[PDB]
């Protein structure tokens, strides 16, 4: 059986699987290379999918960033099975498109495939001077009714690379919480 | 205790006796040759890699099965000799590859790209020889 197989890893208990999930624009794979250290400024939209190892604070993050676009997210859930943390990038500055990312956060967190995992809302391009607040963000997708899991909105700016490791701070410290609380299941 | 990990290490090398055998070996080596066309060396992956990587799952898993049941083996000692530190070591890295790759899609990904490098290098040879 496929699971068992994960026995043989170097060392499987430091690896997380980390899905970045956004609409096109957001700013996932910026995002994803600041976090590799690699150049931010030859990024076109992803029409497939790029991961990037990360190793931070004790752990290997394997993060999946998937492309965006409408085409893009009836394949998302190809992705989520065996997720640990869930990423949720939305541009602080596309007032436009709050309405969609609300309906794709909400259907996200009401997938049978992605229970107990716990989920990291990144309000990000904060650098702009017509970027919405984290508060305001977090009050429009009403955050403070999600159940059944630990999250966490964090203010930042890919481009600028500001409040990102504040995000991944929060990550590390809940590498474990999924299994925690499917355990209690 | 101690005869019952000697067991464990009969189990550890007949799984290393199965991935370096043919029953294993050459379904991989097909599956490999015949779905890495697609996989191009470029850091950014397909949509449809991942429904490859889905079939190769299912390969690797219909293999092990057969394998485990002709064999006489049960799941749970399956799972005891895949955690003994004897499965490391009594395997190599080579013959690792294909079954890390099954939980592994990085790992997955560079082998089919690798084995597509190779394929359309020999294809141009062949090219460059009929003239
Ligand atoms: N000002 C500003 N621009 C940003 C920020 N993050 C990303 N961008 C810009 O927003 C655009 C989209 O970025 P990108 O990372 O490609 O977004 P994406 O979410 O990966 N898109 P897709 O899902 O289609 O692949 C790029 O022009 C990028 O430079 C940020 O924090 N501030
Ligand atoms: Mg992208």
């Amino acid at each position: 059986l496929l699971s068992i197989l994960r026995k043989l890893k170097s060392a499987p208990d430091q690896e997380v699987r980390i899905l970045l999930l956004g609409l096109d624009n957001a700013g996932k794979t910026t995002l994803l290379k600041q976090l590799a250290s690699e150049d931010i400024s030859h990024i076109t939209p992803t029409q497939g999918f790029n991961i990037k190892s990360v190793q931070s604070q004790g752990f290997k993050l394997n993060v999946w960033d998937i492309g965006g676009q409408r085409k893009i997210r009836p394949y998302w859930r190809s992705y989520f099975e065996n997720t640990d943390i869930l990423i949720y990038v939305i541009d602080s500055a596309d007032r436009k498109r709050f309405e969609e990312t609300g309906q794709e956060l909400t259907e996200l967190l009401e997938e049978e495939k992605l229970s107990c995992v716990p989920v990291l809302i990144f309000a990000n391009k904060q650098d702009l001077l017509t970027a919405a607040p984290a508060s305001e963000i977090a009050e429009g997708l009403n955050l403070h009714t999600i159940r059944d899991r630990v999250w966490q909105i964090q203010s930042c700016s890919a481009l600028t690379g500001e409040g990102v490791q504040d995000g991944m701070n929060w990550v590390c410290k809940n590498v474990n919480a999924k299994k925690k609380l499917e355990h209690h299941h | 205790a101690a005869e019952e990990e000697d067991e464990v290490e009969w189990v550890v090398e007949s799984i290393a006796g199965f991935l370096r055998g043919p029953d294993w070996s050459i379904p991989i080596l097909d599956f490999v040759e015949q779905k890495c066309e697609v996989f191009d060396d470029e850091e950014e992956s397909k949509l449809t890699y991942t429904e490859i990587h889905q079939e190769y799952k299912e390969l690797v898993e219909k293999l092990l099965e057969s394998y485990l049941k002709e064999i006489g083996i049960n799941e749970d000692q399956f799972q005891e000799a895949c955690t003994s530190p004897l499965a490391k070591t009594r395997t190599s890295q080579a013959i690792l590859q294909p079954v890390l790759a099954a939980e592994d899609f990085t790992i997955f990904k560079a082998m089919m790209v690798q084995k597509n490098i190779e394929m359309q290098l020999q294809a141009i040879r062949i090219i460059q020889e009929r003239n």
